[PDB]
């Protein structure tokens, strides 16, 4: 009755496929380049 | 499971080294590094705390782990240090004309003090061995003391004239006073800013480690002057950026780790 | 081994669930040569869709089918072909200047990157695109293609206009399949190509705006004024024409096929039954004849060598057998946590037995040794046996039959597997032996007792071969008593050939059926004869 | 320590280690500014010591440390002396305040912080809560289901939240151990730290100088124990009660012991 | 004479001491000393090194043995520095400034570096071990990092703007910088002005010694921040003249000779 | 090393070091910058990058380093590499050249500066030559007799010394191996040095691009030897000069064996 372990890690390359599916499935979603960086304290010129 | 018990421990020398505990008590532990202002303003980003700790990834640290806690300046740490984590860090900048300052903050961090309080409106104190000091923290302490003698009256100095008293602190926002030990001390202090307490000095603190970032190393832990000692978690480097300092940090991180144990108590 | 492929087929069920999901979440034979070349012309289409207000904001951008229709030289005929050209799977931006009325808005333009796949499908008025009804393989080798965006103005009524510029993306062909194309009345049948983009140097941009550096091609002009892009190569293709006795190739394919609907099927085994051999099918019975070895010698069709055994589980875990062993598998565990309300049906033997366990009697003894007999069939896909293992000789006829019968099909197959795994040797007889004291049993109930060396009956004692078929290994009755004594009788026998039988030994098996032994051929003929579906 | 001990009924009783622990300890009385205002005089605690004094305690041994309020002193409160004795006013309205300040100090604490904004937090056994101290506390949570969506909430509409606290200075805040909460807390105002109940803290002594005793350490509704370390006295004057302290404090420090855990200056330990 | 193999050795513990190689060593061999162009400034005398050459002729060194080769300034010594003798000495003065420089220096021609070119246009590096470095020499290098991901994007850094690249040097003509070992880094540098070359230290140079004229021993060879070691040729001498600096290194040459050995390789 | 080594006929032994370096080789083309010319192309060094990772050369192990012309090559070159290879083009007018670049960077040297002024030197063994690097090295020669004059020339007039160099870069002067010759040499452009010729360097492959094999490393004309790190090619085009390089770098690499003596970035050790 250690035919279930055996089996399961035998056959666990299955979970790859299976998180295939479950990924073209789902939806999709990406994010883009952010920046914190250094921001200048900058005003504007002395107008009157 | 016994508490507050010292025990007779008992081995061998036929037993075996066992594994490196490296990559798995980084995973079950915290590192916290405390660097100064400078370095962030000379860096002049935003992402390096998330880049270094990316980096500290691949030595074996996760992301949850690792914390970089900044303090503007030597005196501003020493004022009220709470140094909470399993594995600190500290960046020191060196200056000439803060060298006691930061001998001070050393001796106070890299070891572990026993503190009870002190009422100088009452009683009047003494130190009974060369660990019992008297360590001041506040905003700008300024410390006199009048030893007295067997009558309880004054030596070179008036219980009444506070004037008369040796001032032996000028408005420092950290000071650790070693007195001579025998002899019952009456003290003037700014208590309004700051807060003093007589602690007895117990073994090292073997959780901080810190590191002179320039110059040579010169932090005298032991207040008697004829030992002078170099602990392992000294350290000293030499520096003209900061990104090379955080790297070398990061890549010898593990020398550090294993010139620093968890702390016993 | 033979019943290893049954056990096998059971256990991989679980691929039979992630299979329909995947369906799911998507919805005498001859051989003809293609490796034909072919040329693709194709292009791509746009939807554009503003929005009101003042008109400085749209709200899609976006990809749409597009047909073409032309004609070109191949092997000196000129063809007409016809080429639907599509998309999947792009990224889909968003520019926004603002909530007023006034400032530049795209709410959603499609881009195609390496994470999108274009699909092509093509047909033309050759032979092969008729022929193409059963399909062998298919594959095909094309050049690649680099497609370019060109410059687009956006026609807004007041101030600059923004230049859409730039953008590229290289096709190379991977992955050819079937298709079709429905017109009002037939219906044709196509072939599609995919091909996979690769991003190229050429950067995308929006002028007057915060977007530059972008790579990929967006729906705004893919052609760049090109009428189309163009591909070339060759696609091999081999088909399944149904041909005859060895002339006459047909042309358009020339055929239908058991589709207008087993009633046939099953008097073609019939007739393959009795043609079988006896020592090749012993040396075929002790094989490992897993779904690759299994599934090797069928020259299927394309979607049957892709959906073979699959499709066989799926049938096979609904069918008698399957739902029995749940039902064994389940009793037994009942059985083990039920204690204290334990269920108290009956137990011929010393304690408690699943396996022991009469029911549904709708001789005593009789009834008992078949009730018993009718789960040492589960033993034997279950592992606990010694012998030639019954289901193993219908696994060696199942494999043996479906290499010869002109009539195997994908929807076929299935539930031929179940219905011969279900109705080869209906009844069938085991046997356990406990200090050389043999105690028999058979599903048509029937027992025998005897001993090893000399063959004489005894009483059947029941309550004491429960209690040993329960945990002691079974063994099959292929050599079963009846014919084992006229063999002890006529064919005098020796001790180490009568215990080989007793245990069901291949080796001695065969030597008697070499030796031509007719009351073992008999009886070999018997479980063949009754290996009829 | 996990070796064991060992002993022996036949040994001997040792002699008394009061009149040594009073030398080589420190005691620390924390008082209301009620006290000294009905006191009205300036060298009490000089008077105090010298009576001590007689007690056996040393001039340099015994400290008073004044405390405002109940819930000033409940905001991070730091006990850092060999023996603390606490002295209590009783009311009704700040009986909830006054048993959250016992079951801080009374009790030893291990700490971690909590991040309510990026993270969510739950509770894992009886002896994990969530602890807050701050100028004005105000706490609102959220329990989610198995989908990470709300319970009778939105994760949105912050109003939809369950109010739990209201303008407290120290909550002390036990949940269902088992589902993760969203959190909304004044963290400008209050920082919320989850920890963990270890065993008890025999150094400090609360003293409840007025009504009957009302406090329950212990969060769940079945014990309500009365520990060795936890007083009582009925009060019409400080004087009377600080000449009782002074002539049973042997009796207080034979209920107190010191320390087993670790040194440690605040009311609880850190573990980040 | 089985070069290009190791093979090993043998011996025993009855062995007598064998003669003094010294008065032989001097006449088989050659001393090169290095001082800075402020020394004969001081001096200002054209006959000095005739001078020392005929008193190092009384401790044994013949007339054409010694040789002194001037330089300007020590970020000048450090720009391609060819120290191509059998006994080298390089005095060194000190200046707080100059320490990270004056320490570079000195882990370079202190060691011997086994060093491998390097092209930035194309490839993207990654150290191996902790004795990996690259070191840069120039007239003016500006020096930029950063690190890659496991999928090749930086990090905190783009690997298109430069701009947001971290810098490690400055304007400097010796760098030797460290980084995390186990992470590719894209490079930006003055090749123009500048090489850039990965080495690898090995084993330390027995055939070079540095004296420092000036301050505290502060040179830090190891780059990890545990060590800060002092070698035995790393000497340290207070001034206040030239001349007395001199003629302390020829009166106490014959330890200094003993603390170098002639090379390995 | 002196001590002795052993071995067998029978063993299959497999018992060996194992260690590590810099990624376990390194190896540096020199090509000339007729080539990239003729290509026109920017990204050709990074397509003979992954051509080698074929076949096994990781990334970060290949690297080019162009050189204007054999001259310019000629004057300092600096190989710091664990294998070497040079792509040299055929020039009848330049077989001397061609050749002394040869006799240099194949052959080991190990090298002493000279001061001609102050000395008079001479050669010892078949061995000891004198090679002179620069801009424009103008060399003049006059060899001596027992009594410290001059034959066939004279001391003071320099015009009488005999002409051996006249504008070359590299040149590797023998003259006779037994008498005191007086130099006169364009010391302000040119650096003379004495060397002495040893073990080869078996890390540095030729590779004649052209015409047939002429180099003659062994100054001794009746050798006229050929190594096995002396290969030639015929070429109308460099692309295909560096595929056929790259298809066969195994058996260059084969023919080529790290360094023995030590490390060094010159082609000769100093030994002052
Ligand atoms: C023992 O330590 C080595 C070195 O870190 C490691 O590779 C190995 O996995 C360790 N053993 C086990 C059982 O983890
Ligand atoms: C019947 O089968 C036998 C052998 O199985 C074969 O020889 C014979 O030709 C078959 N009969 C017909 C009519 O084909
Ligand atoms: C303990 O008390 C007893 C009784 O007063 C006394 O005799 C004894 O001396 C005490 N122990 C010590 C160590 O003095
Ligand atoms: C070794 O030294 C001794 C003592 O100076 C001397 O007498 C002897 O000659 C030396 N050996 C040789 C070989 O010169
Ligand atoms: C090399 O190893 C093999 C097996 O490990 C051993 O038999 C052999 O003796 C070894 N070589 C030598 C020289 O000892
Ligand atoms: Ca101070
Ligand atoms: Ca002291
Ligand atoms: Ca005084
Ligand atoms: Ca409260
Ligand atoms: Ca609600
Ligand atoms: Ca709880
Ligand atoms: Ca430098
Ligand atoms: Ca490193
Ligand atoms: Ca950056
Ligand atoms: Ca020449
Ligand atoms: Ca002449
Ligand atoms: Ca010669």
């Amino acid at each position: 009755a250690s035919l279930i372990y055996r089996q399961l890690l035998t056959n666990s390359y299955t979970v790859d496929l299976s998180d295939e599916i479950q990924e073209i499935g789902s939806t999709k979603t990406q994010n883009v380049t952010i920046n914190l960086g250094p921001f200048a304290q900058t005003g504007y010129a002395p107008v009157n | 499971q016994n508490y507050g018990i010292n025990l007779p421990i008992t081995g061998s020398m036929d037993t075996a080294y066992a594994n490196s505990t490296q990559e798995e008590t980084f995973l079950t532990s915290t590192l916290c590094l405390y660097y100064p202002t400078e370095a962030a303003t000379e860096i002049n980003d935003n992402s390096w705390k998330d880049t270094l700790s990316q980096l500290f990834l691949t030595k074996g640290w996760p992301t949850g782990s690792v914390y970089f806690k900044e303090y503007t300046d030597i005196a501003s740490f020493s004022v009220d240090p709470q140094l909470y984590c399993d594995y600190n860090v500290v960046l020191m900048k060196y200056d000439a004309t803060l060298q006691l300052d930061m001998s001070e903050l050393a001796d106070l961090i890299l070891n572990e003090w026993l503190c009870n309080p002190m009422d100088i409106t009452l009683y009047y104190y003494q130190q009974t061995d060369e660990a019992n000091k008297w360590i001041s923290m506040g905003s700008s302490c300024t410390i006199k003391v009048c030893p007295l003698n067997t009558q309880t009256l004054g030596i070179g100095c008036l219980t009444t004239d506070t004037a008369t008293f040796e001032e032996v602190a000028t408005a420092e926002k950290l000071v650790i006073t070693d007195v001579v030990d025998g002899v019952n001390h009456k003290l003037d202090v700014t208590t309004a800013t700051c807060t003093i307490r007589n602690c007895k000095k117990l073994g090292p603190r073997e959780n901080v480690a810190v590191i002179q970032v320039g110059g040579s190393d010169v932090l005298d832990i032991t207040a008697d002057p004829t030992t002078a000692p170099q602990t392992e978690r000294m350290m000293r480097i030499n520096w003209k950026k900061w990104w090379q300092v955080f790297y070398t940090v990061v890549d010898y991180v593990n020398q550090i780790i294993q010139a620093m144990s968890k702390r016993s108590r | 081994m033979a019943s290893l492929i049954y056990r096998q087929l059971l256990t991989n069920s679980y691929t039979v669930d992630l299979s329909d999901e995947i369906q799911e979440i998507g919805s005498l034979w001859k051989e003809m040569q293609y490796n034909r070349d072919i040329t693709i012309r194709f292009k791509f289409a746009s939807s554009i869709v503003k929005s009101g207000g003042l008109g400085y904001k749209w709200s899609e951008i976006s990809f749409k089918p597009a047909n073409y229709q032309y004609t070109y030289t191949r092997d000196g005929e000129e063809v007409t072909a016809h080429t639907t050209c599509s998309v999947n799977g792009m990224n889909d931006f968003n520019f926004n200047g603002g909530s007023l009325p006034t400032d530049f808005v795209i709410s959603r333009y499609e881009v195609i990157k390496e994470n999108s796949y274009v699909y092509v499908d093509y047909w033309d008025d050759s032979q092969a695109f008729r022929n193409m009804v059963y399909v062998r393989s298919l594959a095909a080798n094309l050049n690649s293609v680099i497609c370019t965006g060109g410059d687009y103005s956006f026609a807004l009524p007041v101030g600059q206009w923004p230049v859409m510029t730039g953008g590229a993306v290289s096709l190379h062909s991977a992955g050819v399949t079937l298709s079709t194309q429905f017109t009002d009345f037939v219906s044709l049948n196509s072939l599609r190509f995919r091909f996979r983009l690769t991003v190229e140097e050429p950067s995308f941009s929006i002028t007057r705006t915060r977007v530059s550096r972008l790579y990929g091609l967006p729906a705004a002009n893919p052609n760049n004024g090109k009428e189309y892009y163009e591909v070339a190569g060759r696609f091999s293709l081999i088909s399944l024409v149904p041909s005859n006795d060895d002339y006459q190739t047909p042309i358009t394919n020339s055929v239908t096929v058991r589709q207008d609907l087993l009633g046939e099927l099953r008097e073609e085994f019939n007739a393959l039954s009795q043609e079988i051999a006896m020592s090749q099918l012993i040396d075929l019975a002790l094989l490992p004849l897993d779904m690759f070895s299994m599934f090797s010698g069928i020259k299927s069709t394309i979607d049957a060598a892709k959906s073979m055994a699959t499709s066989v589980m799926k049938k096979f875990k609904k069918s008698g057998l399957a739902n029995s062993v749940s039902t064994l598998t389940d009793s037994l565990s009942d059985a083990a946590s039920s204690i204290s309300r334990g269920a108290s049906i009956r137990s011929v033997g010393s304690s408690a037995s699943a396996w022991t366990d009469v029911s549904t009697q709708i001789s005593s003894i009789s009834t008992q040794t078949s009730t018993i007999s009718r789960r040492l069939r589960l033993k034997e896909m279950a592992t606990q046996t010694e012998g030639m293992n019954f289901d193993d000789i219908s696994a060696a006829v199942l494999k043996t039959k479906i290499d010869r019968s002109t009539q195997i099909s994908p929807n076929t197959l299935p539930d031929i597997v179940t219905e011969a795994s279900e109705k080869f040797i209906p009844n069938r007889a085991y046997r356990v032996i406990n200090n050389d004291e043999v105690f028999e049993a058979g599903t048509d109930g029937r027992f025998f007792a005897y001993r090893v060396e000399t063959f004489d009956e005894i009483p059947f004692d029941v309550q004491k071969f429960a209690d040993l078929v329960t945990d002691s290994p079974v063994i099959s009755a292929i050599i079963d008593f009846k014919t084992l004594k006229n063999l002890n009788d006529n064919y005098g026998i020796s001790r180490q050939q009568a215990f080989n039988l007793l245990r069901s030994d291949p080796r001695v098996l065969r030597e008697f059926i070499n030796q031509d032994n007719p009351i073992i051929r008999n009886r070999i003929e018997q479980l063949i004869m009754q290996c009829r579906l």
